[PDB]
């Protein structure tokens, strides 16, 4: 039960992998081969539906009909200091020689050095005046966006 | 034939009209609001940022893109007029 | 200050492998990431606490997931009633030192969000190299006489008369 | 290739992480190495967890809209 929905999000999710690499991977090839002939629109439509298509559907796939965001343990349980052939299968011959450091390097849940300067910008902001004011500025925003899809419905007929 | 060029660029400006209401359209269908169900909602304002950069640079170079294909017409009709041709001639 | 993963063992039961090693694994050292109180007054200062973890609401880490043959795994846990255990965080074993096992769509976040963060600054550097003109474009910063046929005609009778010789 | 690096690394660093996302997601559908338990804990947020980020999140995005307009 649990299991499968699980699943059902985690496959596609990984699904969306395939279509990660299949961009990346032309990139990195058209890159050196064709460094000239340089076409800024041609690069900005592809920065574009990587942009699109690929940021909703890991979002679909992680926001909802999905299991919840702290519920599941990540585990590592298998590590040897030789290269554990099951990890170049799964990956393709990616992430090499399976080092007894690399399990940790794994799990890198700790964020960019500029993330501790802007949690403290997150601290500093709330020493003026927080949810009292913004508040209802964003409120009137919702209701102004609310305003703005009114008139594109009644201007789009 | 000359109707298959007309009819090409005719649907060359329907495309041009339909690309611009396109871009319109989906700048304020992302901007409503969802109530949130297991979202961890830290990593969603940024993506619909990012994805209204491109929303917005899709109009300006749709802009760039009619520019482009009225100077596309503008030899076209540049080459059979006639306003003074059978005019200037003689004078 | 986080949750989020120590490495501080105690030199005593790191080479035992056992069944009951991560049975008695709830609170043989103190530890800043088992935490005090309420959950660790059951050891360190009553004899023979097992049975005695439901009479006065005293809390037991988790043993009811163990596994022989790799490694041991031990959690922190809170009850306040009898036959129920409800955890916050794992705490896996690596060839004796522990670590805190994540969530997944946590660690998922902090992951997309330096995704994110590298595909913007990816993005930021191609500005800085193209360089536009209205007139001149784009740039980055570093037949026959038609005679042959006749000419080639008899210049193909003259390669059937001398061909090329090796 | 001297220039597009900083693009490239910056294109790896996303595909490292989506790369250990998806080993681990084809190790968690594997029921062999793994263990499965359902636990169910909500973290409390100190703030209004979807408001506080509404806050800022609509701001910047109407903000860098209207930017990214001006520069074009």
């Amino acid at each position: 039960r649990e299991e499968k929905q699980l699943e059902a999000s985690l496959d596609a999710l990984l699904s969306q992998v395939a279509d990660l690499k299949n961009s990346l991977g032309s990139f990195i090839c058209k890159l050196e081969n064709e460094y000239g002939r340089l076409t800024w629109p041609s690069v900005l439509d592809s920065f574009a539906l990587l942009s699109g298509q690929l940021n909703t559907l890991n979002k679909v796939l992680k926001h909802e009909k999905t299991p919840l965001f702290r519920n599941q343990v990540i585990i590592p349980l298998v590590l040897s200091p030789d290269r554990d052939e099951d990890l170049m299968r799964q990956t393709e011959g990616r992430v090499p020689v399976f080092s007894h450091e690399v399990v940790p390097d794994h799990l890198r849940t700790k964020p960019d050095p500029e993330v501790e300067e802007q949690e403290k910008q997150l601290t500093t902001d709330a020493a003026r005046i927080g949810a009292d004011a913004a508040q209802k500025q964003i409120q009137s925003l919702n209701k102004m966006c609310s305003n703005l899809l009114e008139k594109i419905s009644k201007e789009e007929r | 034939s000359k109707e298959t060029l007309l009819q090409s660029y005719n649907k060359r400006l329907k495309d041009d009209i339909k690309s611009i209401m396109d871009n319109f359209t989906e700048i304020i269908k992302t901007a409503k609001i969802e109530d949130e169900t297991q979202v961890s909602r830290a990593t969603q304002g940024e993506q619909d940022n990012y994805e209204m950069h491109v929303r917005a640079a899709n109009i300006v170079r749709a802009g760039e893109s009619l520019m482009k294909l009225v100077s596309d017409l503008k030899q076209f009709l540049i080459l059979n007029d006639f306003p003074s041709v059978n005019e200037a001639i003689d004078q | 200050d986080n949750l989020l993963g120590i490495s501080w063992v105690d030199s005593s039961w790191i080479p035992i492998l056992n069944s009951g090693s991560v049975l008695d694994y709830f609170s043989e050292r103190s530890n800043p990431f088992y935490d005090r109180t309420c959950n660790n007054e059951v050891v360190k200062m009553q004899r023979l606490t097992l049975e005695h973890l439901n009479q006065m609401v005293g809390i037991e880490y988790i043993l009811l997931h163990a596994q022989e043959p790799i490694l041991f795994i031990i959690r922190k846990q809170q009850r306040q009633s009898p036959a129920q255990v409800i955890p916050l965080a794992d705490y896996y074993i690596i060839a004796g030192v522990i670590y805190q096992a994540p969530d997944l769509g946590s660690v998922i976040n902090s992951r997309v969000l330096t995704a994110v963060h590298g595909i913007q600054s990816a993005f930021d550097e191609a500005m800085s190299y193209c360089r536009y003109h209205p007139s001149k474009g784009y740039w980055w910063h570093f037949s026959s006489i038609f005679q042959r046929q006749r000419v080639d005609a008899l210049l193909l009778d003259l390669r059937q008369k001398f061909p090329p010789k090796f | 290739l001297w220039p597009w690096d900083s693009v490239r690394n910056n294109l790896r660093s996303a595909l490292t992480e989506m790369c250990v996302l998806y080993d681990v997601l084809s190790i968690v559908r594997d029921k062999k190495f793994m263990t499965l338990d359902p636990v169910s804990q909500d973290a409390l947020p100190p703030k209004q967890n979807p408001q506080t980020l509404q806050l800022i999140s609509k701001k910047k995005s109407l903000a860098g809209a209207a930017q990214i307009l001006l520069k074009g």
